[PDB]
């Protein structure tokens, strides 16, 4: 018994805090590539030159497919920027739909920070809109022209294990890969996959801030993000609330800025002291939301510790922003989420592989009432 | 960790 896109499952790789990564096939003949899925932005790049971090590389020359666009471009990352040749040439991905499509591609030439010391991915995959794409949304996204050459369904789902891997299940949902029911939060608009926070939690006790400054000056969902990032208010008192609920232990003031390391001996977390975290998202019905709660274990990452070691070092994986709430890896590892552009919603259910322990579980509720969701959008 | 798009 094995599910419709049963080859689908398991086809992301990744290192802990390192992004996840699906293989590509390029140009013709076949060159594979490792590829990071990237929620928060929508260019489709590759390295495609010799760099001291890359194994591989894309060898345009070598490909009788490709068509140079005559064109230079440039993207800016919040930490990281690449610059490069736009091309067009034949995709596919080989556990993803059985279909391949040309694509707008940019050969990364030159690039600072991007690229990460034996990461093990060669390149990144825009998956947001046109509307944010780089030099401009004249430049179609990668998942707009599979929609567009294909049957492919204008849907996917994610499902990020952390400790790493996961599935891109494209086209469809795979009921395996959740448990309970999926609730879904409407795209508020179609740029990032901007939504709408309208309440926060810790340890059941409300934040109790306007639900304006959740949504300063915007939320999305980007898996090419670690952390759990929210706007400096919001930060500010999250930590407060976080301290209080675990007091019972302290730690350095460093550890709550991501500066300063914990590590406890191999096998002793005490993932009981610290609180969850719950994130009420705004429903399909007026007045309704629903909320998502995460673990310690969302949201303290490890850092290797690669090789075997008596030590289980951690890094407190939320962190301040000034350009409003990043859903990162730190929210998306908890939970199994569909990003449903043809009916413009956001779906999010428990995960059959989130890390929990025997005590509590991440979780998906619902519904709630809350009102005036409407205001809480900045405009 | 990355901190994958920037309005600059």
């Amino acid at each position: 018994r094995r599910g419709s896109f049963v080859e689908m499952v398991d086809n992301l790789r990744g290192k802990s805090g390192q992004g996840y990564y699906v293989e590509m096939t390029v140009g013709s003949p076949p060159q594979t590539l490792n590829i990071l899925v990237d929620t928060g932005s929508s260019n489709f790049a590759v390295g495609a030159a010799p760099h001291p971090f890359l194994h591989r590389y894309y060898q345009r020359q070598l490909s009788s497919t490709y068509r140079d666009l005559r064109k230079g471009v440039y993207v800016p990352y919040t930490q990281g920027a690449w610059a490069g040749e736009l091309g067009t040439d034949l995709v596919s991905i080989p556990h993803g739909p059985n279909v391949t499509v040309r694509a707008n591609i940019a050969a990364i030439t030159e690039s600072d920070k991007f690229f990460i010391n034996g990461s093990n991915w060669e390149g990144i995959l825009g998956l947001a809109y046109a509307e944010i794409a780089r030099p401009d949304d004249s430049l179609e996204p990668f998942f707009d022209s599979l929609v567009k050459q294909t049957h492919v369904p204008n849907l996917f789902s994610l499902q990020l294990c952390g400790a790493v891997g996961g599935s891109m299940i494209i086209g469809g949902i795979d009921h395996s890969l959740y448990t309970g029911s999926l609730w879904y939060t409407p795209i508020r608009r179609e740029w990032y996959y901007e939504v709408i926070i309208v309440r926060v939690e810790i340890n059941g006790q409300d934040l109790k801030m306007d639900c304006k400054e959740y949504n300063y000056d915007k939320s999305i969902v980007d898996s090419g993000t670690t952390n759990l990032r929210l706007p400096k208010k919001v930060f500010e008192a999250a930590v407060k609330s976080i301290k209080a609920a675990s007091s019972t232990e302290k730690f350095p003031d460093g550890f709550w800025l991501g500066e300063q390391l914990v590590c406890w001996q191999a096998g002793t977390t005490p993932w009981n002291i610290f609180p969850v975290i719950s994130l009420y998202l705004m429903g399909e019905v007026t007045n309704q939301s629903f909320r998502i709660t995460i673990l310690p274990q969302q949201y303290l990452r490890p850092v290797e510790d690669v090789a075997t070691s008596q030590d289980d070092c951690y890094k407190f994986a939320i962190s301040q922003s000034s350009t409003g709430t990043v859903m990162g890896a730190v929210i998306m590892e908890g939970f199994y989420v569909v990003f449903d552009r043809a009916r413009k919603r956001i779906g999010f259910a428990v995960s059959a592989c989130h890390v929990h322990d025997e005590f509590r579980t991440a979780a998906v509720e619902g519904p709630f009432v809350t009102l005036d969701m409407e205001d809480c959008g900045y405009n | 960790x990355v901190q994958f798009l920037a309005x600059p």
